[PDB]
């Protein structure tokens, strides 16, 4: 193959496609997802003992 | 089959001139029915007047040997599997079971060729040591003895003083199995792991 | 030839894609906000020192029970530790050294291994005897394995070299869904909790997120210029951290299709080597080629602390599935359980 | 066909007697074409008749066993290569697959003239020692146990008490060589050097 | 005789039925001359025409195997040397070359009468121990590991704490008994001895 | 009785020579996982 230099047209086709369906997916604004993450983390911050230490025999990792 | 007590078969093109009595040893045998007349049987060769059993005579030999004299010995160049597969075609259950035992005995002795060795660790104090070394289970092998220093009953004469590894080769003599779907066994395996 | 329209057609698309993200770009409310609760200093001690390796651990990966972690040495041994009793549940030596993936199945019943062998071993921990027996040796990888992850106990995605991360049906030993498009070899393989999409880093600094059964490149995030080492998803699976051989980490969002916000300091110059998200996801815990790992407040971009104590680089990091303890795949032959 | 259900074929001079259904089991084969008449077959014996086939009766045994009972049997004197070539002659693809798989198994296990032998050093303490020796990974062999003193508290009561050096035979690399290492692989090798 | 496409060939009392064209596969085998019609062949079976070739039926097997389809397989119970000598008698040079290659490869793979080994001591400690054990040179075999009895650096993590040993087979090509000495080499041997 | 230790100018191979009159060339770096001898060089009746 010398008309497409080892069929580099397949990778161009796939690049064009993946760009197309990257354009297809919706754009959700940065602050929206940021606030979503704050809400989730601060909701689950009473169940992460890394943030809130738990007694030595009330967890199996100070055992 | 009502003539010629020394009935002549054409098993695999081989004329086996065999008595009715041997075949009638185990009526569970396809051939036992050929010892007697029955109307569905229409398998015959009209070039020798002998009925047809379109199975090879190479493995019919040991089968006929067992069936004639209640015991078979397979050659050391002939496949036990072939004798087995020829065996069920005549439906002799005891012969098939015995050949299964022989086959699995052989395969256990050839599972040794793959790198498959069962290892065990025993613990021993100095006094008792040789007693297990001498009267140890037949068919295993001694592999290693390590003295580990002790402070509980210091040094020598402590039970935990000597560790003796032993081993044999992996075998599937009566049979081998890769899994048991029974749940409680899995529960106990999980419990005993930790 | 036709490349003339192809090279054009990509450009404009790439252009608008960038513009789309610039269209989607807002001020990052997280870093703008400082009224969110601080996480304070975290100089937490390690409670277990799982010594018992004689070679540098490359990768360690927790099990679903958050008690058994598989640790792969450089020499070729898998130690399935017991974090509580520091007892070796199993030691699996391998046919080949240089193993860097330790794929614990989401059952505690299978483990997958791989490295420069170019062959992905699948070991069935449970057998008739009760000892380790290899279930399969998936061949068909031209390049070296980088990370492996089970979806099923008969289906596994296996990121490798040769610009592939194809998925294998375990029983047939056949690549089922192939993924191509990377220019650099794949290193990372991060599975979202949904297990229907996986994002993979590579040596081309482009984190390509693929739909698992479709074989199509859902997204191609890029914020790095150096090979991506490790990717750890949020427990939401909506955004993932991304670390490379640089002095910064990044947080990429699927919905925004662009970097949410980056985790950078001139306080350290060494590359990221591992990233992890806790239960909440509040803490981004990053292993480092510097001889200690760091923990950042993921929603404030400032280093919450450093888990000092190691003298050799933390070659890998792994947080428990309960998200309250973390283990280091340090190069000092010791895994330290920080809690 | 062209004759009664049973047939005789003269493989290398050996008359095999069998029904055509054993032969017609796989419609793609030399034997299948032999059963049905066509203007390309004039083969028969001039003594009592038999289709003439100048092939090896020695390597026709397991081949016809693969058709009479749908599975092959490997004798301890008939080489797998001979049955392989004979199966390729009668175009029985699955039988060729099975024979070549067995050949690959045997050669991969035994063509290891150097055997390579890969060696691993597990680090274990007395307690887990018995477990992990007993629960040893099948496909390896224990070959050395070396007691080390404990870096803390005398010679025991530590995780560092025993080095279990195991090993297993193998064929190092299917390649026996590097086989195109990527830049990243060599970089990681340099990193892991120290 | 030469009736039809086949020919009867009485090799060692066994009447092969073989294709005339398989004989014409090459002029190297003198059977070609037998296949053709030209005065000779006094001694023959005067009832059919089966030529009485007094040669081993068994070692003619692989020869006819090669001659019929151009591929060589040798039975696993018949010596390669008998096939070799039968090839010399039947004069197929390529077959002789192939059998000689097979014999030489088989003997070189197992070229060891008293079995010589060269042994090397590898001084190391526990830390890098697994490094040399894994990076142990391909072809060698680890044989035994000892810990140095020493009181320095606590005897644990001491740099000199272990003496691995490794062996590699010789008498395949021995160097101790193959001597071509140099005068300066012997001078340096004396220098190293003193 | 080896006296020569030859290091590659890249550090990826090693070589050695002794009274055996045969030079050893070892392929150090390989993803096989261990050091394997690459070549041996004979052709002298004298020591390297």
């Amino acid at each position: 193959m010398a008309s497409n230099n080892t069929a580099s047209i397949a990778q161009a086709r796939k690049l064009v496609e993946q760009l197309k369906m990257e354009a297809n997916i919706d754009r959700i604004k940065v602050s929206k997802a940021a606030a979503d993450l704050m809400a989730y983390c601060e909701a689950h911050a009473k169940e992460d003992p890394l943030l809130t230490p738990v007694p030595a025999s009330e967890n199996p990792f100070r055992e | 089959g009502s003539v010629s007590k020394w009935v002549r078969l054409n098993v695999g093109g081989t004329y086996f001139l065999t008595t009715r009595q041997t075949l009638c040893r185990d009526p569970k045998s396809f051939l036992y029915r050929l010892c007697q007349a029955d109307p569905d049987l229409d398998s015959d060769k009209d070039e020798t007047g002998a009925y047809l059993i379109d199975r090879d005579p190479t493995y019919f030999g040991p089968v006929l040997n067992y069936l004639r004299h209640g015991k078979l010995v397979i050659n050391k160049d002939l496949a036990e599997e072939g004798v087995l597969e020829e065996a069920e075609f005549y439906n002799i259950t005891s012969l098939i079971k015995l050949v299964k035992d022989k086959i699995r005995e052989r395969d256990s002795k050839t599972s040794q060729v793959p790198v498959k060795h069962v290892y065990r660790v025993l613990q021993c104090q100095e006094e008792e040591l040789t007693q297990m070394v001498s009267t140890m289970s037949d068919g295993w092998k001694f592999e290693q003895l390590v003295s580990i220093g002790s402070s509980y009953n210091y040094g020598n004469e402590d039970q935990a003083e000597f560790l003796c590894v032993v081993s044999k080769e992996l075998h599937n003599t009566p049979y081998g199995t890769a899994s048991e779907p029974s749940e409680k066994a899995k529960i106990l395996q999980e419990r005993g792991s930790r | 030839s036709e490349l003339d329209q192809l090279r054009q057609e990509a450009e404009q698309l790439k252009n608008q894609i960038r513009d789309a993200r610039k269209a989607c770009a807002d001020a990052t409310l997280s870093q703008i906000t400082n009224n969110i609760d601080p996480v304070g200093r975290i100089q937490m001690r390690t409670r277990r020192t799982l010594r018992g390796h004689l070679a540098k651990i490359y990768a360690m990966h927790w099990g679903t029970d958050s008690r058994l972690l598989v640790s792969a040495s450089q020499d070729g041994k898998l130690i399935i530790w017991d974090s509580y009793t520091t007892n070796k549940v199993h030691a699996i030596p391998l046919r080949s050294s240089w193993v860097m993936t330790c794929a614990y199945a989401p059952s505690g019943n299978y483990v997958a291994c791989g490295g420069l062998d170019n062959i992905c071993s699948i070991y069935n921990l449970k057998t008739r005897e009760g000892n380790v027996r290899v279930s399969r040796e998936l061949a068909g990888h031209t390049g070296y394995l980088s990370c492996c992850r089970f979806l099923d106990d008969n289906q596994i995605v296996t990121s490798s070299g040769d610009t592939t991360c194809a998925l294998w049906d375990i029983e047939t030993g056949q690549q089922t869904t192939t993924f191509t498009g990377h220019t650099g070899d794949v290193m990372s393989l991060s599975l979202a909790p949904d297990t229907r999409l996986f994002v993979s880093g590579a040596c081309d600094a482009s984190a390509k997120l693929w739909d698992v059964r479709e074989g199509m490149c859902r997204q191609t995030f890029t914020g790095h210029e150096s090979d991506i080492n490790a990717i750890c998803f949020f427990p939401n699976g909506n955004a993932f951290a991304t670390g490379s051989d640089d002095a910064t980490c990044r947080l990429f969002d699927l919905r925004a299709d662009q970097e949410l916000m980056t985790y950078s300091h001139d306080n350290i110059i060494c590359g990221i080597t591992s990233v992890s998200f806790s239960k909440s996801g509040r803490l981004l815990l990053a292993g480092y080629d510097d001889f200690n790992c760091n923990v950042w407040d993921a929603l404030k971009a400032d280093r919450a602390g450093v888990l000092a104590g190691h003298d050799n680089r933390v070659s890998c990091l792994g947080v428990t599935d309960d998200g309250m303890a973390v283990a280091t795949g340090s190069w000092d032959s010791f895994l330290k359980i920080w809690n």
